[PDB]
RNA sequence: GCGCGUGGGCCCCUCCUGGUAAGCAGGACGGGCGAGGCGGGACGAUCCGGACGCCGGGCCAGGGUGCGCCGCCGGGGCCCG
């Protein structure tokens, strides 16, 4: 009953899809202590969004 | 405005094609007599003179699209040929050369004669434009899509595919893959080595074009 | 009353597709309808079956309805409606409806010879009168 | 037979025209599309794609928003193939030259009455196929609730609201709640 | 398989080398591991804390967080047709510098110097294309000390 | 087949700046199948692979055919017993003739095919030299036999549609 | 984004487990049939080729070429298929 033939054919029928351009770069995980230090650098000069 | 540059550049490419005749007829006779001094001398000094490897290849398909593995599928679809009996020029390099072996048993190559080059591109030669395959008919539309190479005339297009020259990649992708008529085939499951016609059969692939052409 | 020249008409297929197994049963008329059969010799369309409808029997586009005569076919019930067809008309016959009486077809045949325009069934019911 | 189903990835499906029945909108389409036909301006071509598209994807841009986009250029002429809408949030509104395809009445009185006039797509075309001083704009187009209902509520990764009433604790109180 | 548990059919990868039990060299903690580096992680078996799942071993990754005693490492993972970002973290000792992208570093430090080089030099630009091996040239070679070579009958 | 002489040399190397030129006689239907041959031999006496190698040349020797002389081939066939040898003898004009004439004997009497059969010598044997019975037969100056196959000149029965008004004699 | 069917599969390779062993029972890479016409393998859903609009030429794969039944001869060896 248990059989995974044809699963690949199925796979790479439009398959290979990478993960996304968000993932690569996210705030997932990341030490907390760097991103609260990263938003108190941003908010500061050019970056700030601050109004 | 336009009738000026259709007057232009016909009698520049018209004569591009009459002066680069003669020019490369000489180029070709030119290698004949390089190798045949080279290897006469080579015997006067007691060695042995070897000649270039093949810089380009003819390899045409001769097998069908039913139960090809997907590995073979890709290596089939980058070298062009998607069907039986269709034939592309493709270059010697070690990617080429090991992907060819991977594909051995559905192709047959070997490197193409300057009059098997004239015959394919003239007669059965087409070309790829906002990808339709329009019939080369004359060297005027071979100008306008090769003109930064300075290939400008179909004479020009043999000596750059003879040569694997620096305007190759190019010209081979303007040539819409050859389609030919049907292949002799002794042998479709065995290598020429085994006397079939699978893989390599050097200066024969000039022998076994020419009915297909 | 002659056509244009025009290119030579050719038919695909002569003879009209039928259904399978029309031959077989009486209520099974020659209708075609598609092969649907899970395990049907025409769906498969096996050696020895009857042909199968396909877009490739197409006629050439311009010989498309044109019948025999060289001429097509739109149809007239009345005379107003033959002016309008015959009005800049070179490549078009008109065929009287069946509908059309005896008495009127004596009018369109009259008006059609005016017009010029050819009639298919100039000969149709013609019997005198009552 | 030949193998075209190696490195050729299948036919995608676009809105060439558009389904509206109003002859309005069609006949500006057609008319877009034959100057861009002629004359290959980028602001001409997509002129004629949001022309066509459908109201979820053509969202409604608020005299606010056209504001605050406009606000470094007043001489330019905006472009909405949507309708603009009043906010009544801004009291005061600047003097704004707006091509739109429709205007609410109370954005039209109010544009009208700040001094710049509101065009339409007809206008635009006998004045400026070209789009010089144009800049063509859009609305948030994720507006609609519909957008933000998008997805799998429930699984750990959503941030998307559960579709429906629900109010029951199994998974609504953290991933540890079943 | 009737048992899946953290470490199944681990026997071989997760065991120490002939000659490399014990505790792992000082260098590991010494290393330096930048954010975005290439690392590729390989888990020793001796130190059991903050292992990687047989999966992420033979991967290679990017740091994509540098913590206190242990990094956290992406690397993509194929699952049916999608290929997912696994950010996982990792112990300092399974981790190791990665010299994937050291051929480029070579490559482009030479594209740049060699230009230069050659720019005080020969004016044409040097070309920095690698060509794949590419076919034979001219090539004399000298036949008159051949061997002459005959096929041995089966002895046997 | 054809009779050719390859020279073949390993890749030259750093160990081996000046690599071992090797030659060998390979008789072939073809050049690609003689350079295929040429490799086959040199990978197992010489551990050279073809990718490992560069052949320098396959030249096509033309040899005359005046007159017959006596040929003998010692091979190493193989049959499904396993790897054996022979030695054969054969009357022929040119050295590839007589190979051609060794390989279809090879075939009809012992079943092996071109690949199976392996070369260790050709040479040209005497008229005195003659070691096997077929040979020596006609090797002798004086051979008179009758037809061998007389009834063979039937191959016009084929065209005369085989409606002669007299059964043919021989 | 929005759905539909499907969730009994089976064969040919190749490596398998297992049973004494099967047109056997379970696994796996690929392909095939399923859902692929057509030619061949006498006959066979899967084998060898070829994977299909409607056609007129030509070419020719796989398999063959006494006669049924389209199409062959030539040479070397072997011989109570």
């Amino acid at each position: 009953n248990h059989t995974s033939k044809n699963q690949n054919r199925k796979d790479h029928r439009n398959g290979i899809k990478k993960p996304k351009k968000s993932a690569y770069t996210s705030h997932k995980g990341m030490c907390p202590k760097y991103l609260r230090n990263l938003r108190r650098s941003r908010a500061n000069d050019p970056r700030q969004s601050l109004r | 405005e336009r009738a000026t540059e259709k007057e232009k550049r016909a009698a520049l490419v018209k004569d591009h094609a009459v002066k680069s005749a003669q020019v490369y007829a000489r180029y070709y006779i030119d290698l004949v007599e390089s190798e045949k001094k080279a290897r006469e001398n080579a015997l006067k000094n007691n060695q042995l003179y070897v000649p270039d490897e093949p810089k380009v290849y003819l390899v045409v398909r001769i097998r069908g699209i039913v139960g090809v593995a997907p590995k073979v599928r890709t290596i089939l679809s980058l070298l062009r040929l998607r069907q039986i009996n269709n034939a592309v020029f493709m270059r010697c390099n070690k990617a080429t050369l090991n992907a060819l072996r991977i594909v051995d048993h559905y192709v047959t190559y070997g490197e193409p004669t300057v009059e098997t080059i004239r015959n394919l591109i003239y007669k059965r030669g087409f070309a790829k434009v906002n990808g339709q395959r329009i019939p080369i008919v004359d060297n005027n539309l071979i100008d306008e899509q090769l003109s930064k190479h300075n290939i400008l005339c179909a004479e020009d297009l043999v000596h750059e595919i003879f040569t694997c020259g620096s305007s190759f990649k190019e010209a081979n992708n303007f040539l819409w893959p050859f389609q030919l008529n049907s292949a002799a085939l002794k042998d479709k499951r065995n290598n020429f080595a085994e006397g079939g016609d699978f893989g390599y059969r050097g200066k024969y692939i000039n022998e076994f074009v020419a009915r297909m052409i | 009353i002659h056509p244009l020249p025009h290119k030579i008409i050719i038919k695909k297929r002569k003879n009209k597709f039928i259904r399978f197994q029309s031959e077989r049963f009486v209520r099974v008329k020659p209708s075609w309808r598609k092969p649907r059969g899970i395990d049907s010799p025409m769906r498969h369309q096996y050696r020895g079956q009857r042909p199968m409808v396909s877009i490739g029997y197409g006629s050439d586009k311009e010989t498309r309805f044109m019948l025999p005569c060289g001429f097509f076919k739109h149809r007239i019930s009345t005379v107003h409606e033959l002016k309008t067809l015959f009005m800049n008309n070179k490549t078009h016959a008109a065929q009287i409806a069946h509908g059309v009486s005896a008495r009127s077809r004596k009018q369109i045949l009259e008006e059609a010879k005016k017009m010029g325009v050819r009639v298919l069934n100039a000969d149709a019911k013609l019997r005198k009168e009552e | 037979g030949i193998d075209l189903k190696t490195g050729i990835k299948k036919r995608k499906v676009e809105r060439k025209e558009p389904k509206s029945p109003n002859p309005y909108i069609r006949l500006l389409h057609n008319a877009f599309k034959v100057v861009y036909e002629n004359t290959g301006e980028d602001f001409t071509k997509v002129l004629t794609k949001r022309l066509c598209l459908s109201k979820t994807n053509r969202p409604v841009l608020s005299v606010s928003r056209l504001a605050h986009l406009m606000h470094k250029r007043e001489d330019k002429i905006a472009v909405v193939a949507s309708t603009v809408t009043n906010d009544e949030r801004l009291v005061t509104i600047p003097r704004m030259t707006i091509c739109a395809l429709k205007f609410s009445a109370t954005a039209r009185s109010r544009i009208e009455k700040a001094g710049g006039r509101c065009m339409s797509f007809d206008e635009l075309l006998a004045e400026k196929p070209t789009g010089d001083n144009c800049v063509l704009l859009q609305g948030r187009r994720s507006c609609r609730a519909v957008c933000k209902k998008f997805g799998s509520p429930g699984r750990p990764n959503s941030h998307v609201k559960p579709k429906g009433e629900h109010k029951g604790r199994r998974g609504a109180r953290g991933r540890h709640s079943w | 398989t009737h048992s899946q548990g953290y470490r199944c059919k681990t026997r071989y990868c997760f065991a120490r080398k002939f000659r490399r039990h014990g505790m792992a060299n000082l260098t590991t903690y010494n290393r330096v591991y930048k954010l975005g580096q290439y690392v590729n992680i390989k888990v020793n078996g001796a130190y059991h804390k903050g292992m990687p799942h047989r999966y992420y071993n033979g991967r290679t990754g990017t740091i994509f967080n540098i913590g206190p005693r242990a990094l956290g490492v992406q690397i993509q993972k194929r699952v049916r047709g999608r290929i997912m970002l696994k950010r996982i973290n990792v112990r300092l000792e399974h981790v190791h510098p990665s010299d994937c992208r050291k051929n480029h570093l070579e490559r482009v430090a030479a594209n740049d110097a060699a230009r230069r080089l050659a720019k005080e030099t020969g004016q044409p630009v040097p070309c920095l294309k690698r060509q794949n091996a590419l076919p034979r040239a001219a090539h004399v070679v000298s036949i008159a000390s051949a061997i002459d070579i005959t096929p041995l009958k089966y002895d046997g | 087949m054809q009779k050719y002489i390859v020279y073949g040399r390993r890749l030259p190397s750093e160990k081996f700046p000046e690599p071992e030129v090797f030659r060998m006689t390979i008789y072939a239907p073809n050049e690609i199948v003689a350079k295929s041959r040429f490799w086959y031999h040199l990978k197992s006496l010489k551990k050279i692979k073809r990718t490992h190698g560069e052949i320098l040349d396959c030249q096509h020797i033309e040899e005359n055919g005046d007159f017959v002389k006596n040929f003998g081939v010692l091979l190493r066939y193989r049959s499904r017993v396993g790897q054996h040898n022979m030695y054969r003898e054969v009357r022929e004009t040119t050295s590839a003739r007589a190979m051609d004439k060794v390989y279809s004997e090879m075939a009809g009497q012992c079943r092996a095919r071109y690949h199976d059969i392996q070369i260790i010598n050709v040479k040209e044997v005497a008229d005195e030299d003659v070691r096997r019975e077929k040979v020596a037969m006609f090797t002798q100056k004086g051979v008179r036999f009758p037809h061998p196959c007389p009834y063979v000149h039937v191959k016009r029965a084929a065209r005369t549609a085989r409606f002669q008004d007299r059964a043919p004699h021989v």
